[PDB]
């Protein structure tokens, strides 16, 4: 019982499809993608990518608010 | 949870083979164990014949066999036990260093560890090293996460914990503040603190003269009981009663006047190791001291305000005065973002309201509660037990911070007979291990447990 | 949750008498004494300050040993205590040990402490209403001579269960002596759902102690060991003093009898029973 | 400050072997908000727990219910001696919803013509949960008062928080002209205890009748799971009994037998009455300061019994119900209790 396993992120592709390039951006530590629901990612090295999902989405949003 | 005793059986078999040496600390590992692992090893600390598990795989009847399976994995984790893939089967045996080390105290042992103190006149009153020591926890915890007055002296804490950087604060300014792990700080009720305390003095002071084992005697000495006379005096290695003072230092330890007396045994010490009541200049009334509001009704009432017990409660709400009796606030979900402008989620929050404030909430929570329960299969409307209504006002407040979705588990796959997957279909519905699933793939992102429980129904 | 294990133990020097006569006095109950102690201290190292109590009966009373009502006013520091507070009791039942403790052999106050403890521990289960313990307790039975089978004290016995089985707790029973397996017994601890061993005397029963005593308080994830059957064939023909299978109640008396009876006024209560009645009986 | 009552007279023949079948109302007065939720959910709420209770108290009996709607009485469960078929009718009883108006004679006729087959020895008797002011009666109640009367089947009903005469004098007409059994309610636990108080026998006098013999067996319990087979249901049974007489193979039941039908039981059921048969004097409160017994608690250890000269917490009383008969002490706590769950005098148990 051999299992090709991994950091599973499921989710839309949509910002995702952003990641994937954006990934190659910030050095690409997602790894394997079975169906396009899904993200895997380095053990190690997985929140990186998560690390400018806050800061892309917080950069110059700052909730205005008027 | 980091959950320590993970941490426990992290170590390897040498050095739990080093700590399965004392006694005492084969003792404490003890009362660690669910109580299958409990029952059951004490069997095997008894009868001298390594038992293969296909009879242990007999004796569970119907489902609580998964226990096994978990306390097999758990047993494997911190190597008390030694398997042998001799005959096909698995025929199990203990590890007597702790088997017979424990073997011994089991019947008047020779522990040093357990004998290390000296029974004396522990003349610890109750208030005399309790209040203070309360008050040196009490003391650091408002000066830890950020008080009215931070009058706690653990530099050494401080720089681990600003090293570890649980307490989210910044040390090139000074600060010290509740970040995610100071925040989660505020979770953990009493234990949960002292946990990453252990794990932060285990953390910080694991390296550099570790003598963790000899400490550890020292740390089960202390984590034993009140040490009497002749504790610090006697019972006390060069990393143990360093330890110990380091222990004694910061209020866990009640040691007597001069630094230089018998283990004074304050209540701190065994309230982690208890999982208890977790009570502790001249005037303290409890527990309603501190209280504040918290209700269905959604705001902040109180006419009792504890300055560090308060100091907690407007890190997610506006203050307006802090009355004699009232911490003048109102909570609104933009209020809570204020423990989300941190980032802190109030999802701690929400045990810890239900927790906190209670003082002054009793009736309330009680009437929220109403011990609906009984009535549940009977009565099928709840009063707000646990506040959905605040929830839905709470669950919408985090909209401004949005966008995030993962599972944990495993892949799964090389699966071809649909009636096992039917069977175990409705067999996962009988187990209730199901995060989400389907048949299109037959593709799943979750635990181990299916397998173990479709291995051992009929097998062998 | 923790349990509350309240040993119910007859102490009968004849019992004790016998355990030294049954097999030889090579070690009477205070090897199985011996046994219980340090097996004793497991059930509190085992869960989370799980309590106890020690009751003991003697032929002309009864008392706590452990529970130690005010009466003034190693291992953890705690089973030294409470178990050398214990040994004292034994030893201070020592000196209560006389020709007028030897007197009341007439007398069997065992019935009231079976029933006796259970209040107290329904009193510990109400003091204890917060952090309800999942609790069980014990009753041991040294084979005694001179009474092959008491029968006066069987009625209340049967009370208890009733009100055991609404307390919700099992009770493990062990017998040591003769081979006389106590139906009643046999009987309670199945309709209590506990456990019943007719074990010899001067065998190390720690191993029986430790093993055969670890299952009820919470758990109850194992194959369960029972004795042999748990046949509820019930009560012997009063009159007679041979069990009924088939069951014949006199009236509102209850009388259990065999075919026996004369058709009036049972050897339990003076009713006259209606003759047409028994005439219709009798049509068989 | 006592209400006790004065002495029980209960030494002799009392209601054991019951066949009662509780009337409800199922109309618009239980809709009315007089309870919380309203009378007959809560009510609902208060039937469910005297089913099981009453076959706990009483496993010797059985029992079926019927309810009134819409001018009408409508029988809702079968008598039997299993809670569970009760239990699991009033559920969607309790999903359903009272209507319209209650028919008294209605549910007087059904359920008088429903005890027709009941047996001598199975004690008769109706028990009914009113809460409007007026019936709905197709003929002569008075008749049908002759008839139960003729039928020898006293009645205790128990209205809501006021009186009707005529259930005044029916309650007092079935119980041999004895008014006591129109008792009712002004509150939820004062309504608890009619539950509480329901489950007792009921001896006052019985008139010298003829008493019956009574001959059965014991059952004998099956062993084999996987043998799963049943026959007085024609089902599966992974476990059962025997007969002592047909030696059927039967499901777990006190019931009687299928196939020869004879009441099968073991021990458990009967020793229930006998505490009720012959039942203790209550523990008498000893004196603050004639009694100067031990300073505890005899059935439990309760040091504290007074407060020893302290103003009036000493003058308050003496926490000393001593059983007479033993002449022996217990606490209130302990003493209560005693009385309320196990009569087991330890002190009289003791000899
Ligand atoms: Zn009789
Ligand atoms: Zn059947
Ligand atoms: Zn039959
Ligand atoms: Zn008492
Ligand atoms: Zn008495």
């Amino acid at each position: 019982a051999r299992a090709r396993k991994g950091a599973l992120v499921q989710c839309d592709p949509s910002i995702k499809a952003l990641i994937l390039q954006i990934d190659a951006k910030m050095s690409d530590i997602v790894l394997e993608e079975l169906d396009d629901t899904h993200l895997l990612v380095n053990p190690s090295k997985v929140e990186f990518v998560k690390h400018e999902l806050n800061r892309l989405l917080s950069k110059n949003i700052y909730n205005p608010m008027d | 949870k980091h959950s320590v005793t993970q941490y426990l059986e992290e170590i390897p078999q040498q050095v739990q083979n080093r700590l399965y040496t004392s006694p005492a600390t084969c003792l404490a590992i003890y009362r660690i164990l669910p109580p299958l692992a409990k029952f059951f090893i004490m069997a095997m600390v008894f009868n001298e014949n390594e038992v293969p598990l296909l009879d242990l795989d007999k004796w569970v009847n119907s489902n609580g066999k998964l226990q096994f399976q978990n306390a097999i994995k758990s047993m494997k984790s911190l190597h008390l036990l030694i398997p042998n893939k001799s005959s096909g089967t698995l025929m199990i045996n203990l590890n007597p260093t702790f088997k017979i080390s424990l073997r011994n105290a089991l019947t008047g042992g020779e522990v040093q560890n357990s004998f290390g103190v000296v029974v004396e006149e522990n003349v610890v009153s109750l208030d005399l090293l309790d209040e203070y020591s309360a008050n040196k926890w009490e003391t650091i915890l408002h000066f830890m996460v950020g008080t009215p007055l931070a009058k706690i002296p653990s530099e050494k804490v401080l720089n681990l914990l600003k090293h570890s950087k649980l307490m989210e604060e910044v040390n090139s300014t000074g600060e010290f503040k509740i970040t995610n792990e100071g925040f989660q700080f505020l979770l953990q009720e009493i234990n949960s603190q002292l946990w990453t305390l252990l794990l932060q003095y285990l953390k910080m002071i694991e390296t550099s003269k570790m003598d963790l084992v000899d400490v550890l005697h020292f740390i089960f000495m202390l984590g034993a009981l009140e040490v009497g006379k002749a504790y610090k005096i006697d019972a006390l290695s060069e990393t143990q009663r360093i330890m110990l003072q380091d222990m004694r230092d910061y209020g866990l330890v009640f040691q007597k006047h001069s630094n230089d007396s018998i283990f004074y045994p304050t209540k701190l010490a065994l309230m982690l190791t208890s999982d208890t009541k977790t009570i502790r200049g001249l005037k303290n009334q409890d527990i309603p001291d501190g209280s504040l509001i918290v209700e269905t009704n959604f705001k902040i009432y109180s006419y009792s305000n504890s300055p560090l017990q308060i100091a907690v409660l407007s890190l997610f709400v506006h203050l307006k005065a802090r009355f004699v009796n009232m911490v003048l606030g109102q909570i609104t979900r933009e209020s809570i973002r204020r423990a989300l402008t941190n980032g802190i989620t109030a999802d701690q929050i929400i045990a810890y309201l239900e927790t906190h404030a209670h003082p002054q909430m009793r009736r309330l929570a009680e009437e929220k509660l109403e011990k609906k329960l009984e009535l549940d299969p009977n009565c099928k409307e709840p009063l707000q037990v646990l506040p959905p209504t605040v929830v839905d006002q709470i669950r919408l407040w985090q909209l401004e911070l949005d966008r995030v979705i993962t599972y944990e588990g495993s892949l799964y796959s090389d699966f071809e007979t649909s009636q096992e997957y039917n069977l175990l279909s409705k067999y996962a519905q009988d187990i209730g291990v199901l995060l989400w699933k389907d048949d299109k793939k037959k593709k799943f992102f979750i635990s181990k447990e299916g397998n173990s429980q479709v291995l051992d129904f009929a097998k062998r | 949750s923790p349990s509350l294990l309240t040993v119910i133990i007859e102490i009968a020097p004849k019992l004790w008498t016998t355990f030294d006569e049954e097999g030889n006095e090579k070690g009477s109950i205070i090897k199985v004494l011996e046994a219980l102690i340090v097996f004793l201290n497991a059930h509190l190292a085992f869960n989370s300050a799980n309590k106890v109590a020690v009751i003991a009966a003697y032929s002309q009373g009864i008392k706590y040993l452990y529970p130690e009502s005010t009466s003034a006013l190693x291992x953890y520091r705690r089973f030294r205590n409470v178990d050398e507070t214990l040994v004292e009791e034994i030893y201070k039942l020592f000196e209560l040990e006389k020709k007028q403790i030897e007197q009341n052999s007439q007398r069997s106050t065992l019935a009231g402490a079976m029933s006796a403890g259970l209040t107290y521990v329904n009193r510990i289960s109400k003091e204890s209403v917060t952090t309800s313990l999942k609790s069980r307790l014990l009753v041991l039975t040294c084979g005694s001579g001179s009474s092959k089978d008491e029968i006066f004290q069987y009625i209340p016995i049967m009370n208890c269960i009733f009100s055991a089985t609404k307390m919700k707790c099992p009770i493990d029973v062990v017998k040591i002596g003769g081979s006389k397996e106590s139906t009643f017994l046999q009987q309670t601890t199945d309709a209590t759902n506990g456990v019943y061993l007719h074990v010899e005397s001067t065998e190390g029963l720690i191993q029986y102690l430790a093993t055969a005593m670890f299952i009820d308080p919470s758990l109850r994830p194992i194959i369960v060991k029972p004795n042999h059957g748990s046949v509820d064939f019930r009560t012997s023909c009063y009159l007679t003093g041979r069990v009924v299978a088939v069951g014949f109640i006199c009236s509102v008396c209850l009388c259990v009898l065999s075919i026996i009876p004369p058709g009036n006024k049972c050897p339990a209560c003076d009713s006259q029973f209606d003759e047409h009645v028994i005439a219709k009986l009798k049509r068989k | 400050k006592k209400r006790t009552a004065k002495k029980n007279i209960t030494p002799y023949q009392r209601g054991i072997i019951r066949s009662l079948i509780l009337t409800l109302d199922c109309s618009e007065a239980m809709l009315e908000k007089d309870l919380r939720p309203n009378r007959h959910a809560m009510i609902i709420q208060y039937a469910i727990d005297f089913v099981h209770e009453f076959f706990d108290q009483n496993p010797i009996s059985q029992m079926g219910i019927i309810i009134m709607r819409n001018g009408l009485a409508q029988l809702v469960s079968q008598v039997s001696g299993n809670p569970q078929d009760h239990i699991d009718a009033l559920k969607s009883i309790r999903k359903q919803e009272p209507k319209g108006n209650p028919s008294l004679q209605n549910a007087l006729e059904m359920a008088r013509g429903l005890l027709l087959p009941v047996p001598a020895h199975c004690t008769r008797e109706v028990l009914i949960v009113f809460g409007s002011l007026s019936t709905t009666d197709p003929g002569d109640i008075h008749q049908t008062i002759d008839s139960l009367v003729s039928e020898k089947i006293r009645v205790k009903v128990l209205g809501l928080s006021a009186q009707v005469a005529i259930c005044k004098e029916l309650c007092k007409a079935t119980n041999y002209g004895d008014e006591s059994f129109y008792k009712i309610l002004l509150d939820e636990t004062h309504l608890k205890e009619l539950f509480n108080e329901a489950v007792t026998p009921l001896p006052v006098n019985k008139i010298n009748k003829g008493f019956t013999l009574v001959k059965m067996g014991f059952p004998t319990r099956i062993f084999e799971d996987t043998p799963t087979f049943c026959s007085c249901h024609s089902k599966l049974v992974y476990g059962g009994y025997f007969c002592p007489n047909c030696h059927s193979k039967v499901c777990s039941l006190p019931t009687v037998c299928p196939c020869c039908d004879l009441m099968l039981i073991l021990s458990t059921h009967l020793a229930r009455s006998y505490h009720h048969l012959m039942p203790l004097k209550t523990f008498a409160e000893v004196p603050t300061t004639e009694k100067f017994r031990s300073e505890d608690c005899f059935s439990c250890q309760s040091r504290f019994p007074x407060x020893x000269x302290x103003x009036x917490x000493x003058x308050x009383x003496x926490s000393r119900y001593r059983c007479e008969d033993c002449k022996q002490e217990f606490c209130v706590d302990c003493d209560v209790f005693i009385h309320e769950i196990l009569h087991n005098c330890p002190g009289c148990e003791s000899k």
